[PDB]
């Protein structure tokens, strides 16, 4: 349940992302809609095209939610209580979809941080995204 | 596995510049490190109790290259992935009994390895295309289980 | 989907005494109740905000029977499940975009429904056989995605 | 995260199982080895045949671990801390395998309790087995 080493790696890899967090969330979301067209089902109201300002705005949202969990890592359930409600309870987001997003987030970090994406930080960041996802699916979980 | 000419140009231009000695081994290592239950299949490889053990293991970088070898085959034969993999499927399915789910994992960590070694060249178009192939080879290895 | 003569005797003796009106609907309902994200596909069915709403819905017991209909088809044609399901696959894959994972779920709750309505008759032999068919139909519906 | 209604359903369905708990664990384990032959990998040392006294002894173990979680439902992480270690950390049990077991457990309960296996208790019992499984995979999770 996120070891001290994991928490340290995650703070630090997040660190490097810095002000690019929002940019990265947009890229991640775009990677998912293209590779996993089944997720597109949940955003009929969006224009999913490439420079879509809907997708950019949402990437920022996703990046801020994550920075919120990193900043509150020992207390994610409480930090992300509202988002859960939304995801698990009002949008009924298939759990499968969190895996796909978490994968595309990792591919995006790997694509931006060649120095920081070691085997260990990758293991850590995988454990963090999976935690995050366990919190957001927990209304029927 | 269909792949349009655009996807195909994408996957093939990419695969062409892949260091076939390293990438294979880096994916196996990250699989062993990130999904550590897969080590149950690779205890004969020696010391794996840290990532540095694993990322340095000669056995690991030697078995990864074989792995990529086979991916190169399938890239060659998308129109017939079962044909290409039939022998490989009996091995992993009927003899090793690997859960097909771990085929999907190895493909997705091969995709991370690709994004890592290629940076911004590994745009989301090219990822999309690559998720296809990887889904397809995972689908084929998994045949004997179907 | 291979199925030996023993497995086949098992699956067929069973399926023969299945109330084709109820079992279909009880599985859809338990799917909607147990895996409540699948309701996103069935809001046109009306009031589903309790299990009793769902288990009583006329639309539900009407769509379940169709579902079983199709399972009966595949039991008829194990040697060619793609053939049998091709039309169904375009629907759920290319048009509805259901994640194939939920095909596995519906099969496994159909298996629970079977164990529930048949008790100790649904020995583990007969479950084994039935997991085969269910894996196989899930595999076929999922084709267009492969 | 197991609602009051869930906890109540689970206590009660477990209740009915009573002294048959061990018997049911054996049946569940046998259902899994047959339907999901890939799990058999983890028990090379067992004789998996039908009346195997290895499998019977183990069913009791699995049933007692679960009765321990039901009895300590608001505190499973602590209750099952040791088992996790074993499963997540010393046996490296593929996570996939917990889903398969949890399914076969449900098929076994459905096969024994026609009155009690309503749609709701089934939803509850699904949520409980998934929790249980989240605790036992949490050393790399
Ligand atoms: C790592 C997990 C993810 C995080 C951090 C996350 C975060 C968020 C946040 C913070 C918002 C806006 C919050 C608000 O305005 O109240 C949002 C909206 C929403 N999320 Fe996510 N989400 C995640 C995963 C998913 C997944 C997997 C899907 C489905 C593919 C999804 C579908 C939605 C939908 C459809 C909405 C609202 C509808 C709209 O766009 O207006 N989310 N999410
Ligand atoms: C994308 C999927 C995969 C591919 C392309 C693949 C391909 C291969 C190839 C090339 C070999 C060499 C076979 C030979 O020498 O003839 C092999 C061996 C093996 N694979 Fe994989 N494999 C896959 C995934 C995995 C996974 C996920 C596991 C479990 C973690 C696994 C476990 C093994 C093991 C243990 C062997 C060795 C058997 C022995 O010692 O001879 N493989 N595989
Ligand atoms: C074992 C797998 C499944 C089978 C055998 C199956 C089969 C069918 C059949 C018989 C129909 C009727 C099509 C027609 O009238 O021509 C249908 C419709 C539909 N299925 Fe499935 N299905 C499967 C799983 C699911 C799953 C898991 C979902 C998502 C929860 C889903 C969503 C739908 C929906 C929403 C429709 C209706 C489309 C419309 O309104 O016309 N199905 N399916
Ligand atoms: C609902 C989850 C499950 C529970 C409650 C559970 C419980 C237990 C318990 C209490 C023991 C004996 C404890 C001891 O002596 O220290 C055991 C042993 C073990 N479990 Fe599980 N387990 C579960 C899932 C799994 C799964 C999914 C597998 C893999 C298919 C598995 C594989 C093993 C192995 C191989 C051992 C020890 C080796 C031996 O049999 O001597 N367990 N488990």
């Amino acid at each position: 349940v996120l070891s001290p080493a994991d928490k340290t790696n995650v703070k630090a890899a997040w660190g490097k992302v810095g002000a690019h967090a929002g940019e990265y969330g947009a890229e991640a979301l775009e990677r998912m809609f293209l590779s996993f067209p089944t997720t597109k089902t949940y955003f009929p109201h969006f224009d999913l095209s490439h420079g879509s300002a809907q997708v950019k705005g949402h990437g920022k949202k996703v990046a801020d939610a994550l920075t919120n969990a990193v900043a509150h890592v020992d207390d994610m359930p409480n930090a992300l209580s509202a988002l859960s409600d939304l995801h698990a309870h009002k949008l009924r987001v298939d759990p499968v979809n969190f895996k796909l997003l978490s994968h595309c987030l990792l591919v995006t970090l790997a694509a931006h941080l060649p120095a920081e994406f070691t085997p260990a930080v990758h293991a850590s960041l995988d454990k963090f995204l999976a935690s995050v996802s366990t919190v957001l699916t927990s209304k029927y979980r | 596995v269909h792949l349009t000419p655009e996807e195909k140009s994408a996957v093939t231009a990419l695969w062409g510049k892949v260091n076939v000695d390293e990438v294979g081994g880096e994916a196996l290592g990250r699989l062993l490190v990130v999904y550590p239950w897969t080590q149950r299949f690779f205890e004969s490889f020696g010391d794996l109790s840290t990532p540095d053990a694993v990322m340095g293991n000669p056995k690991v970088k030697a078995h990864g290259k074989k792995v990529l070898g086979a991916f190169s085959d399938g890239l060659a034969h998308l129109d017939n992935l079962k044909g290409t993999f039939a022998t490989l499927s009996e091995l992993h399915c009927d003899k090793l009994h690997v859960d097909p789910e771990n085929f999907r994992l190895l493909g997705n960590v091969l995709v991370c390895v690709l994004a890592h070694h290629f940076g911004k060249e590994f745009t989301p178009p090219v990822q999309a295309a690559y998720q296809k192939v990887v889904a397809g080879v995972a689908n084929a290895l998994a045949h004997k289980y179907h």
